[PDB]
């Protein structure tokens, strides 16, 4: 890299560019250098404090250290030359770092004339090119934006390096701030140059391994030569020399559940009658699971922005926050959780304090178990006034092992239903904002993936 | 008691700074998403998160502490978490 | 013990979300500063901060809980805090 | 007359550059607010602003020129100004 290429890449580097040098790399190199020696007493600890402070404000420790090395030490001046010291070493370093960050973003023009010795010698053609580069090519937050406006020496170093010589400027020989800083950083070893998809692949490989694991278990004889099945696969004789390999329904469920739900797949848990048994229940309307797994077909509306047709369809009283008061979830740090809404809203609908726990972790997927253990019925039918428990993929459940819960507030002739929810986007816990979501019916074989429970009576 | 509250604030800042390496912070919405994602990780997966924060290994994965060595379980957890919080936790 | 750690995580997230209303989050640097500021407030001024988080008044001020009703004391506290963390706490 | 217009533009640029050190510029809205704030300062507080611009002291404060040495008056002025323009003038 020639000196012009070094200056060009260096002024176009970000003000916060590490230049391939860590704070630990610089601490040994800046011992004996100006204010690091005079103010920090060559203390590795004090030097690290200054370099970390300038880094946190958005200034490169390597750039700040290279500047101090080239500029030299004047006792009467702060870390920025021609400034008084501001408080102690650290306070002054933080002040200078904030000034450089502000200047870099600041509206500015290259300082073509030295304020102290005003001689206009730079060709108007050079000034036009440097002004164009500084205004159009040099983005905010670059090293050049921080230094080129501050001094004529910096402006000449960037766009007219010959102007640093007394021959051209007619005053004195000036140092090259950009080349000297660049050479110092390079001398120190610094360099100037100017998504879970794999997880998807690993998941597939695991499934292939899971296929091997299913096969590990030995087959049994089903009847005679006709069949030889276990609990995952069926070997069925087809002809004298033929056997076709079928697969046991469990196997399909065994891994199909794994596809959507990581654990607890479907337990073939005790369920409720297909009949709504509205008489059997306290009241409300229900719809049969209709297949079409689907998911949320609309939702997360607050009561104010809920579409009127869905607002008219709500068959339960609007949630009253007074039921939340005295909530057991406040003490546990679970304020605004979907389980807290389920507890408070079911208390409002059923007129009795509902259960929050059964001496086990209660979460969206399992809250139906807590209610069932207290005599709360439960069904695979979305029923108005009933709580729901959903493992991930269903009714807005996003986290495996946590699931989601809420209350069914309306059911529709097409078998879709409206749910009231807490802790869903955009209002996460502990917001306690009630959000209404339209759900696309229920899969016939959801099982414990989706459970609808009543309130205790 | 004073130490426990200080420790919880340190654990939250450490987790936030680690996850920030894999998450774009250009938008204010994402910054809020990572804050919510970190507090839900500490509340629901405290012991795994504390093991991950205190691991000095360069190849450490929070997914390994949360879902074990099974890549499919890690993928299912990650996909569910990312859908809920729009946050990377690799 | 489990509840106390969960509560400290909730208090941190609540304070962060409240202070975020007065602090621009466009830069990553400002986001780290607010996270540190919230931790330092909860560590050194836990009781005032918990009163402020649990206050439902629209005109509630964290400075009133930290420095009392004296506007000069509130200003001196605010100026020292803003100089140290570059964070608004009005 | 020609000198007076040039001087006012220099004073506006000098004030804008000084206040820019305490104000994040990442957003266009903040840049517009600082422009209006500088003009309102030069229109309503010209003499204090010209003293502040021409002060070479490192610890110089525009609030001291605008509200005097009383920290409560400086706070009340700063709070009203920040509320109206969303701009720092420390």
């Amino acid at each position: 890299m020639n000196d012009k290429e070094k200056i060009d890449k260096f002024i176009h580097s970000n003000l916060n560019d590490d230049f391939g040098l860590s704070v630990d790399d610089l601490v040994g190199k800046v011992k004996g250098i100006g204010r690091f020696s005079a103010w920090c007493g060559n203390s590795s600890t004090k030097i690290k404090q200054v370099l970390n402070a300038v880094k946190s404000i958005g200034v490169s420790p390597a750039l700040f250290a290279a500047y101090e090395k080239n500029e030299g030490y004047n006792g009467s001046w702060g870390w920025l030359n021609h400034t008084s010291p501001q408080g102690n070493y650290l306070t002054d370093a933080q002040f200078v770092a904030r000034k450089l960050v502000s200047q870099s973003r600041q509206a500015g023009t290259p300082s073509w004339i030295d304020a102290g010795n005003p001689v206009d010698f730079v060709p108007a053609s050079v000034k036009r090119k440097g002004n164009y580069d500084f205004s159009h090519n040099m983005k905010n937050g670059k090293v050049g934006r921080a230094y080129i406006p501050l001094t004529a020496a910096a402006t000449w170093a960037a766009y007219y390096p010959e102007g640093l010589q007394a021959s051209y400027n007619r005053v004195q020989n000036y140092g090259n701030p950009f080349l000297d800083a660049a050479n110092t950083i390079l001398g120190w070893g610094g360099k100037i140059d100017g998504g879970g998809l794999d997880v998807v692949a690993r998941a597939f490989e695991e499934f292939l391994k899971k296929l091997q694991d299913s096969m590990q278990w030995d087959l049994h004889s089903i009847g005679t030569d006709k069949f030889f099945s276990n609990q995952m696969f069926t070997i069925t004789k087809t002809y004298n020399n033929t056997y076709r390999l079928n697969m046991n329904q469990k196997l399909l469920d065994e891994m199909k559940d794994l596809i959507s739900r990581i654990d607890g797949g479907s337990g073939n848990d005790t369920g409720a009658d297909d009949s709504d048994g509205d008489h059997g229940g306290k009241a409300g309307k229900s719809v049969a699971p209709n297949g079409k797994s689907g998911r949320k077909i609309g939702g997360n509306w607050t009561y104010s922005n809920l579409p009127q047709k869905y607002k008219d369809a709500i068959e339960v009283p609007k949630f009253d926050p007074k039921y939340l008061a005295g909530s057991p979830f406040v003490n546990t740090g679970d304020t605004g959780q979907c389980t807290e809404l389920t507890w408070a809203y079911m208390h409002q609908i059923w007129g009795k304090r509902q259960p929050a726990w059964d001496n086990q972790v209660t979460n969206g997927q399992r809250v139906w178990v807590v209610y069932r253990n207290q005599g709360a019925r439960v069904t695979h039918r979305p029923t108005v006034g009933y709580g729901f428990s959903s493992k991930p993929n269903y009714l807005q459940a996003m986290l495996p092992g946590v699931g989601h819960t809420g209350v069914v507030v309306a059911v529709f002739k097409d078998g879709s239903f409206l749910t009231a929810n807490y802790n869903v986007p955009p209002y996460w816990a502990p917001s306690r904002v009630v959000e209404y979501a339209l759900i696309d019916g229920v899969p016939e074989n959801a099982g414990d993936n989706i459970m609808f429970f009543s309130g205790i009576k | 008691v004073t130490n426990e509250k200080g420790q919880a604030y340190t654990e939250m800042l450490q987790l936030f700074n680690l996850l920030q390496q894999w998450n774009d912070f250009y938008t204010a919405e994402n910054a809020n998403n990572l804050l919510v994602a970190c507090q839900q990780l500490l509340i629901n997966y405290n012991e795994p998160v504390i093991k991950f924060i205190n691991d000095e290994n360069e190849d450490k994965s929070l997914l390994q502490y949360l879902a074990g060595d099974d890549g499919l379980a890690q993928w299912q957890f990650y996909k569910g978490f990312y859908n809920n919080y729009n946050v990377h936790i690799f």
